[PDB]
């Protein structure tokens, strides 16, 4: 029976009962491409990987029997798609298993910036005591009224559409920018569309990123573009860490051009408050890249990935695959 | 019954119960 | 005439309005025993926040008081019936922070399901998470919102605002209110129950939005807290006297309640090192600031000042717009 | 056993199984106060009536044993409430049994005026033939775009609130006028409120009536007020017939100041197109006062009214009554 | 160059745009045999509505045609593949009447439940109703909207607009679309089925919003019409070729279908005195005018005119924005 | 079994089936 390896992981309690009568399961709990066992590089047919490991063209050439790679999640920017197609390797993913979980987490961060709640809870644990009304107005200074504000969205995908529907119930005014969509998509949802990125930044009070990390949008929020935003705006990022230049963001927070920022993904992971360009920056909220986790979502995505492997082994590639992302490049 | 091909058997992950097996 | 601010020091907004019709003064008092003697003899009107309580004995010490205006929506700290007999009118600002309080309630609900305050707190303590297995452990307990049931106690101004916003996330909404008419749920498309016990049996998250009258003190007592489901949430942003904190602490420790978010407490100011909730897991607290906003603060202060001016240059209670003791007034 | 009479009706198949072991049921099928049998006027304890018969103080004095009147519906403007209280008679009704049925019918009339559908269907039955595109633009001339328009509502009650929620999904802008409500009701629903009737008419493109017929609003839309509306507005009436002066409305339709009007209730009933001030008026839609009927709604309201009678007979008045409207006037 | 309007007479909007770059002309033709000989030899571009059909034989008669622009969203009356081989580009206006068509669909749905067109028609015929019993008889058949299930075939631009508006009335929405990706229903919070038969089994009202390709001609045929529920509705506003009118007429007479509202028919123009639907109860028909609006008409005519100008003063198909036969073009 | 006290037995309402009882 063939061999299937989990590149970065130790727990295989869900995949084992599915792939037990058709293949052999193994794990390697690796943190880099140099920690992969020699047996895997010679006798592996399929592989499963999370977002914690990156594969390049040189790494792919070291495999001698790999035929399919399945990514547990929705992002595949850490795999060289074009190079794998030339070598004859198919890449798959799970498109939508945590659409609603990520949309709810985005709304939670937006409300924390307007109605300051994490900062107020943090102050009480430090020992701050507030008794009079004047003290209340000072500790919670900066809260604003949501109704009448403008919300800007970059990338109207699965998550982007979910956020737009929930934001209208609070009184927001929604704009979006997407250059790869057809005409009339905004008519169905009753939204407003702009044509340039600069126009979106001029008329927005809160900016959220929901696009993908291709090769034409690296460091989208750079030093030049961060000066085109309004005076005292917010920024929420939950898509990818490579879309924001953290060095330029830190200077904006100190000078006061940006009132606050909530981040879930960073350029360098794992994140620590004592290291990096954001070592000492006021008005910052960070989470350890957990905007997708749920009890139901975790089980659903692991079972779907396991069944994709079984179809490939007992079928034909890529006719039997449902979610293939390098079909054009495959030869 | 998953085969443990954890070649670089390092300890950068303390994720669960305390192992007190003899 | 003389107008006094019982508990406050800042009068930059009320002064330009009440400058050509009365004399403004402040006391900055924290108790009824810290009021100056001149106020007790030569005061026509008064302004007060929620930080001071007046009883019948306190009211009898005033010799010229005619009107009391409460800056806010709650008036449970003033003896309404007793003031009516003495010939004193009580007013308030009904709706100036309806939407601010509704948004704050939704923020607390999302923090319990999608754990965000606790994850941010862990990072500041120095916790480091690198592998996926570590992520599943630190954030263990998150759930899926769609398909859950939300229970609301008291469908008022704030209660209706919360219900509309909760339907966009996929919640199923029930409510309990014994003082409403028939068919209110038909207009909003909600579901209504008839008893408090029935609401607790079929709810996964309970929010309090009622008023603090004399028939609902310690509504969530020891007996009722055992009728809730296994592993439910609790949000309180109305008043501190509706929840028995001694019984709540035991439920959190044993695990019958997964978490609780509180904005108002029985004893204020609140401190994590004192009280029955000194050591209780899964707790979120805020310093009674679910109403503050830059626009809301200015709006409520101007409205209260103009209510005083109408009373002085008019007749009581014909010229008053928001009077709460009109029936008891003689 | 006591006697219970149905003043205007013939069918009693639903009330009979309930009030069979506590009273005696009878019907009169009367169309006026002069067609009531002498036995009823002397030996009647309770009565049931629809909206087709009107009772005055002189009519009430002819009863010698009446104690309770139950109105099957939500309106009670055809009964002298104050006079019945002095004589010692209680009046009840069914508050909410057709809230959603009436709200859906109101939205149907609004859409027919904008997207002309009844008029287009009527034209085809008359034999009109349209083949080219130019003919299509002519027969359906007058249709407009809903998004961006302003909707004005008079009276925000049970039905008024239901209409407002449904109108926001189509892109309407909603205003309302109600002088008997408290402060902050519009904050909860996110609407806009005006303070005078004249201000509402100046800034509205479509006016709907949802108020009650008391003694201070008879002929609310009179000759003077109809000239304060915009040039080319609509008008929908589904509450009561006494709120609109039909003589002044007919002149407005002919001159063109009002583009169209949909009516469900009229001053004189039954309605006929060949009689009345509206004999020849263009752009008119009329229905025979059936904005409440439904298979489920009809059964629900008849059972509730029957059970209200039984509680009064086997209880005390007005302690056992749930929906009493003349409790203050009752002595 | 010369630009011709195949089926039309009015050119008041296109003329001011295409006056300094081309010569405008119209034919007002009703068939391919009524086109002037000059057009067939000296025409560069053409504009056409839905009233004329072009086949491969018709296309071969043109000697200088290079681009065809369709004023509207449907292009099923033009042989797309054949035009690509000959070297002709086809364009259209994708979204100019999305909201107009969605509003018209909702109007037809409400007329079937809350009978309003039929009640208005009865009054004009002279029917008189006075008593309550008469009211229950003339309006017999009305139902309660809340709790019902709505089935949608094809979730496109119009399909998504209808789904959002239907949820405000209390409907339960399902849809069937085999050409969409995964997770589209998660964003909008809808429910998705995998087979057409499953949709018909659990639906109380069926609406068609798909396109007319070569794999779905007569989608509602005799065999499929027997799989629907007892006493269901049917609304069609997409195309006339998706429904077999001969089988629909028999269903209405026997009572298996309570009613049907149609805006497009197999044979046009439509007349109540001709066709298989000559005598069928509970029928509502409109003369194919679910798209017209004062603003929509002007918008679509200006956009089509500017598409021609770019092609003349540019390159094909690099300068075109909405091209539908780019793959087949050589 | 509802008692028919329809004193003014007029015929201004033709509301249902045709009565052909002998
Ligand atoms: N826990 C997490 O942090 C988490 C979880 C899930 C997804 N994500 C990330 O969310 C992002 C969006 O996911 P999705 O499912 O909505 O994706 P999707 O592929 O369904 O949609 C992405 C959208 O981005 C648009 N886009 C691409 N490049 C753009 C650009 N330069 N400017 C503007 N728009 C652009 C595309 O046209 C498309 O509309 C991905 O990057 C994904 O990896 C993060
Ligand atoms: N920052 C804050 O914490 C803050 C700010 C504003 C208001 N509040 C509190 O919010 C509460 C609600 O305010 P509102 O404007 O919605 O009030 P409201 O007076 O408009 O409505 C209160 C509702 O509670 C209902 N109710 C009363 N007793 C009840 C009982 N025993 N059980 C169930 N329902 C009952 C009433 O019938 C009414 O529907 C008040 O207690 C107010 O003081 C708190
Ligand atoms: N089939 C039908 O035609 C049908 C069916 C049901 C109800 N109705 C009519 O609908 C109307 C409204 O019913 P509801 O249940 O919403 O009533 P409701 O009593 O619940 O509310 C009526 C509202 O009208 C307001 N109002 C009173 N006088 C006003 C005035 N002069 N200007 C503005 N607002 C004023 C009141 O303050 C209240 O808000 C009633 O007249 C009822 O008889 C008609
Ligand atoms: N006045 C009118 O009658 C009028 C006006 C405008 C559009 N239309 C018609 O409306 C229809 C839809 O327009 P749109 O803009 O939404 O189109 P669109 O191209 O944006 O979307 C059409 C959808 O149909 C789906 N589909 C295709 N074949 C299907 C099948 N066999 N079963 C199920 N789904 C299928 C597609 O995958 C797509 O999701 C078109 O036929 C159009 O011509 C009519």
């Amino acid at each position: 029976r063939p061999l299937v390896a989990l590149l970065d992981g130790r727990d295989c309690t869900v995949e084992m009962p599915i792939l037990k009568d058709v293949a052999t399961v193994a794990f390697c709990d690796a943190q880099s491409t140099q920690e992969i066992h020699e047996k895997v590089l010679n006798e592996a047919v399929g592989a499963l990987m999370y977002h914690t490991i990156t594969l390049t063209r040189e790494d792919l050439e070291k495999f001698k029997a790999l035929r399919i790679i399945v990514r547990i999640g929705s992002g595949f920017d850490n795999i060289d798609i074009k190079s794998a197609g030339d070598l004859g390797i198919a890449v798959c993913n799970v498109p939508a298993a945590s659409v609603e979980e990520t949309a709810d987490s985005t709304l939670c961060h937006i409300l924390n910036l307007y109605r300051r709640a994490t900062w107020l809870h943090q102050a009480l644990r430090e020992g701050t005591r507030v008794q009079s009304v004047e003290q209340i107005r000072e500790v919670a200074s900066g809260a604003a009224r949501i109704r009448g504000e403008t919300l800007g969205i970059i990338g109207l995908g699965r998550v982007g559409q979910a956020v737009a529907l929930r934001a209208k119930a609070f009184g927001f005014n929604v704009l979006f920018y997407d250059p790869y969509l057809s005409d009339g998509v905004e008519r169905a949802l009753g939204l407003q569309r702009v044509s340039t990125l600069q126009d979106l930044l001029f008329h927005s009070d809160c900016v959220t990123l929901h696009c993908g990390l291709n090769e034409h949008n690296h460091h989208l929020i750079n030093d030049f573009t961060v000066k085109q935003m309004r005076q005292g705006a917010f920024l929420v990022n939950t898509a990818r860490g490579g879309l924001v230049d953290e060095k330029a963001l830190a200077q904006a927070l100190k000078e006061g051009r940006i009132r606050g920022a909530a981040l879930d993904v960073h350029e360098s992971e794992p994140f620590s408050f004592s290291q990096g360009p954001l070592k000492d920056a006021p008005n910052l909220i960070c989470t350890p890249h957990a905007a997708w986790y749920s009890e139901q979502a975790s089980i659903e995505m692991r079972e779907e990935a396991a069944r994709e492997i079984r179809r490939a082994i007992t079928g034909r590639i890529p006719d039997s695959l449902k979610n293939c992302v390098n079909k054009d490049h495959l030869t | 019954e998953a085969l443990d091909l954890s070649m670089k058997s390092v300890p950068w992950l303390k994720a669960g119960a305390l192992d007190l097996s003899v």
